[PDB]
RNA sequence: UGUGGACCCGCCCCUUGGGGUGUGUCCAAAGGGCUUUGCCCGCUUCCGGAUGGGCCCGCGUCCCAUCAGCUAGUUGGUGGGGUAAUGGCCCACCAAGGCGACGACGGGUAGCCGGUCUGAGAGGAUGGCCGGCCACAGGGGCACUGAGACACGGGCCCCACUCCUACGGGAGGCAGCAGUUAGGAAUCUUCCGCAAUGGGCGCAAGCCUGACGGAGCGACGCCGCUUGGAGGAAGAAGCCCUUCGGGGUGUAAACUCCUGAACCCGGGACGAAACCCCCGACGAGGGGACUGACGGUACCGGGGUAAUAGCGCCGGCCAACUCCGUGCCAGCAGCCGCGGUAAUACGGAGGGCGCGAGCGUUACCCGGAUUCACUGGGCGUAAAGGGCGUGUAGGCGGCCUGGGGCGUCCCAUGUGAAAG
């Protein structure tokens, strides 16, 4: 996807499991289980009081690495949510969470966002039954995100919606496991998102 | 509308023309306090009717010369050389401010 | 001061003095070395600092500093300068850009290469 | 000769309260009077009165403070914590009805003279007038 | 004279004209006297021509000359329909 | 010929030279084409409109007072000249005026604006794309033609420069599109097309259009996009630490499977329907024909390859520490400061942090800076009270009543183009 590179070293640096790869991050094999310290030479040395500044940085990265967005892409989203009418912390999440790449992830078409970013740039995904090959396309509510008629059975998407039989999908999305349809019902509310991140801190960082 | 200003004749020294002094209060842009400020208009008096110290309304009008683009409309208040003397001392002081000084 | 005072005089806007008369405003200016010298630093620092009296296209004879491990400048080297105090050498206010014109990129550098202007070393 | 008599009164008051007097005389004028009327309505002063200190007319203003407090320094809380002249001579300050101050989010007044009389910030807002912002009190 | 004509207002490969009344001597995209309609020749949205036949007719009544397409567009939004 | 219009005088209303009116005088015209008595295109005069302009005025518009006095067409008057029209615009005669500390005069700098950047705001900075106005066309003057010019690709003259020259005499003017050269840190193709939009002439057919629509070049900017995705060890090798037990790079790699930028193949646009022609009347309305530079591009479909990663930073401010090397040297450095033999500050390495087709540097503007303070500062000792008075202008001004309504406040209304 974007970023590109060792990912679990990030899981490790933020000290929280971030689940940047679907399967395996549920196995006893994500490094955070039985290797949960920061990466590199000084991983296991004790820490120092991270500055006020330091805290806000990581808290941002934690969010921003969770979605695999860049930062000029991320900053723009936050800047817009800032100007936007309403509470800027929660709204920001809603904008992040409205990205097609992540909506595809949420509907369990892909096992993770990195993989979901592929499924999109490769046009396996329809929005309102018309191919959208843009991972950062904004899904408004009402829109219907499907798997593309002539994609509808690769070894990957078959096996991937196979697991989606009997799993629950977020309150703000309805999914159809059969026709591989799925809907964006409402901009997710802050509470809906169980994000391992204090989005407030993030706002402090950008107002330095 | 042709602008009408009201002021005080401080000159008879020309033929068919009087000099009117027109003040204007207004609050200052930055600092807010209300400042005076005033400008002399050469006004057209064809009858040599108005005299030194008359208070006159003046009216925007078609050019009569360089400098002259106002004609004297009505008489407002008759004689009062207080405003004139005021204006007269103002100009007299200029005698002092230069390179020299003494008894003006 | 009184409001009336601020009415009579006013406040007085300030004025910026350029820490670098590289004229034209310009971000860089070309010149020719007329002296490659060495200078003793100050206050609590001793060493031998590389410097070059440079005659600028801006009609200015200014002394510019020569960053890097070592240089190759001679008393007729055409050189491009760029502004920057050398804290120690007082009266040295611009740097020579390294890797432009006669001055050559610092050899065998691996770290901060864009400053010092030395190409990415090859590998296969 | 007092240069600004509205301010001398706003002050006389401020000085009195700060040492917890009972009351205080300010020389009389309809305008000063017109103001104190408001201070009373909004409860910053118990009242005013037209006493007469030796031949010439004053306004006895009676002050109102808090209750006694516990701790080192019992001195009660002022009811008039703050009272300042906004428009002064040689810098007059007029506001239109659109830009009348919201004083302390309204836990305090601003007193302005208008062509409809001496009114508070909320009084002029209803009546729909601006005027000459005289002082804030809060 | 004074013209009814099109002024260019879209972007590269994305043209939208404004049907405007202007002295014929302005640059085509310069200060005009009055806009009286618009025109998307690509028919990208269902509303791709709009006029206001009253002003359209007003101007005509004082001999603004339409161009060979302004007249064309005008016609189509029934400016000249007299029945 | 006089519909009418101009002018002198008189009367009427109006009120500056507006509108009527009566004598007197004065002023018109152009022809062409036809599917030829009947229309099409022109012409003349007058009134009205639309658009576009001239001129005049109130207010606003940077720095220097180490520029304090300035002016003789100067300031006004009468008469004339001139103009489309006011006017010392110009001229003759007369009067002695006009401007200045509210900054005249001079000097410096500068196209102005809508806007742009910044700022919580008030402010500060700017006027680059785009749009409006202005001014200019090698430098300086000048008029002619005309509805309009004192005229970029019109004329005249003087000047400087280049080129032709038979020695007398001529020819030029890219601040139009490209392009060359010079200067500079630095700034593009001597491209395609009139298909669209717009302009000039033409009854039209059409012609002209370096306006314009496009393409080209440059990471210069913004946005979008890729360099893969899922699995994958108690965890290769190399490189680096180490208390010699180990720890790190690291699920990273390999490898398994999956998708399929690039690339190939086929379909292939939108922008264009008017002018024209036919029916109807040359009108309304209906019918038909022509036309695409961009471009076989965009978009669609079939096929299909695991496929570029840099750059800066890691003493504090400030996110990120370890070894070696060097020895007040070599060097770093935005400010504080590092280096004098155990350097997390220099150089390399491993590792880490931050951004990522970019990352840094330099330059400049606003910010933080309430650090010119209106909002929003100070002056006993930090910088700052004049050596003291007298007093000019100016600023400020006790209590009561009444008039006006200049400031101030309120309502309605016009204006505040587009773009932003
Ligand atoms: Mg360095
Ligand atoms: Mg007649
Ligand atoms: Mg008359
Ligand atoms: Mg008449
Ligand atoms: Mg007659
Ligand atoms: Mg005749
Ligand atoms: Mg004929
Ligand atoms: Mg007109
Ligand atoms: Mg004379
Ligand atoms: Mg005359
Ligand atoms: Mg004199
Ligand atoms: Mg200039
Ligand atoms: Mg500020
Ligand atoms: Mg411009
Ligand atoms: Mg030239
Ligand atoms: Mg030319
Ligand atoms: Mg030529
Ligand atoms: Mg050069
Ligand atoms: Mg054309
Ligand atoms: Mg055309
Ligand atoms: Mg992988
Ligand atoms: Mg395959
Ligand atoms: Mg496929
Ligand atoms: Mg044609
Ligand atoms: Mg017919
Ligand atoms: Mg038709
Ligand atoms: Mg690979
Ligand atoms: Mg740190
Ligand atoms: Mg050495
Ligand atoms: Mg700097
Ligand atoms: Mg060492
Ligand atoms: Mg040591
Ligand atoms: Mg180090
Ligand atoms: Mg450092
Ligand atoms: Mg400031
Ligand atoms: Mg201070
Ligand atoms: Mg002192
Ligand atoms: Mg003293
Ligand atoms: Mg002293
Ligand atoms: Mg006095
Ligand atoms: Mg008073
Ligand atoms: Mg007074
Ligand atoms: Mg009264
Ligand atoms: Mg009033
Ligand atoms: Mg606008
Ligand atoms: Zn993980």
């Amino acid at each position: 996807g974007r970023y590109i590179g060792p990912v679990c070293r990030l899981c490790r640096r933020e000290g929280v499991k971030l689940y940047l790869k679907g399967e395996r991050c549920y196995s006893p094999k994500c490094a955070m289980e039985r290797r949960p310290y920061p990466p590199g030479q000084h991983g296991q040395k004790r820490a120092r009081r991270p500055s006020d500044y330091a805290v806000r940085l990581r808290e941002k990265q934690k969010l921003r690495r969770i979605y695999g967005i860049s930062e000029r892409q991320f900053r723009n989203l936050f800047e817009e949510a800032s100007k936007k009418k309403g509470v800027t912390g929660s709204v920001f999440l809603g904008l992040l969470e409205s990205r097609l790449d992540n909506v595809v992830y949420r509907l369990g078409f892909a096992v993770s966002r990195r993989q979901a970013r592929q499924l999109v740039r490769h046009g396996h995904i329809t929005v309102n039954g018309r191919r959208v090959d843009l991972p950062s396309y904004r899904v408004r509510p009402g829109d219907e995100i499907a798997v593309a008629e002539k994609s509808r059975n690769l070894e990957l998407i078959r096996q991937n919606l196979e697991a989606m039989k009997g799993r629950k999908v977020g309150p703000w999305l309805s999914l159809d496991v059969e026709g591989m349809k799925g809907k964006f019902l409402r901009l997710p509310d802050r509470e809906d998102l169980a994000l391992p991140v204090n989005e407030q801190l993030v706002i402090e960082f950008y107002s330095r | 509308p042709k602008k009408v200003l009201t002021g005080v004749v401080v000159s008879d020294k020309m033929q068919k023309t009087v000099t009117v002094l027109v003040e204007r209060q207004f609050p200052h842009p930055l600092y807010g306090k209300v400042i005076k400020r005033s400008k002399k208009y050469l006004a057209h008096d064809p009858e040599e009717k108005y005299k030194l110290g008359d208070v006159v309304e003046i009216i925007e009008s078609r050019p009569i010369s360089k400098r002259k683009r106002f004609r004297v409309l009505r008489l407002v208040e008759s004689g009062r050389m207080d405003l004139v003397e005021k204006y007269l001392i103002r100009r007299q002081n200029y005698q002092s401010l230069s390179k020299r000084g003494g008894k003006a | 001061p009184t409001i009336n005072q601020l009415v009579r005089k006013g406040r007085e806007k300030v004025r910026k003095k350029s820490k670098v008369p590289a004229l034209k405003g310009a971000p860089f200016r070309r010149g020719v070395c007329t002296v490659v010298r060495t200078v003793t630093p100050k206050k609590p620092n001793s060493a031998l600092r590389k410097v070059a009296k440079v005659r600028l296209t801006s009609g200015y004879e200014v002394t510019a500093y020569i960053p890097g491990e070592g240089h190759n400048l001679q008393e007729h080297s055409v050189v491009l300068i760029r502004g920057g105090r050398v804290k120690d050498l007082p009266g040295v206010r611009y740097h020579i850009v390294r890797g432009v014109y006669d001055a050559a990129g610092v050899k065998d550098r691996k770290k901060s290469r864009s400053k010092y202007g030395t190409k990415k070393p090859k590998e296969a | 000769m007092l240069t600004d008599p509205i301010a001398d009164m706003l002050t006389r008051i401020r000085n009195a309260t700060r040492v917890y007097k009972e009351s205080t005389d300010v020389p009389a004028s309809r305008f000063k009077e017109e103001i104190l009327r408001i201070l009373a309505r909004e409860g910053f002063i118990k009242g005013y009165e037209r006493v007469d200190v030796d031949g010439k007319p004053y306004l006895r203003v009676y002050l109102k403070y808090g209750p006694r407090r516990q701790g080192p320094d019992p001195r009660p809380e002022q009811v008039i914590h703050h009272i300042r002249r906004i428009s002064k001579p040689g810098r007059r300050v007029y506001v239109g009805v659109k830009e009348i101050p919201r004083v302390r989010r309204g836990l305090g007044i601003a007193i302005l003279s208008t062509s409809k009389g001496v009114l508070t910030d909320r009084e002029a807002r209803k009546l729909g007038v601006g005027g000459e912002l005289i002082c804030e009190v809060w | 004279m004074v013209k009814i004509r099109l002024a260019r207002f879209g972007s590269k490969h994305n043209p939208h004209y404004r049907i405007v009344v202007t002295d014929a001597r302005r640059k085509r995209d310069g200060k005009y006297i009055e806009k009286i309609g618009y025109y998307d020749p690509r028919k990208t949205t269902p509303d791709w021509l709009k006029v206001d036949v009253e002003r359209a007719r007003y101007w005509l009544s004082v001999g603004a000359q339409p161009t060979d397409t302004a007249r064309r567009l005008l016609r189509q939004a029934g400016v000249f329909r007299q029945e």
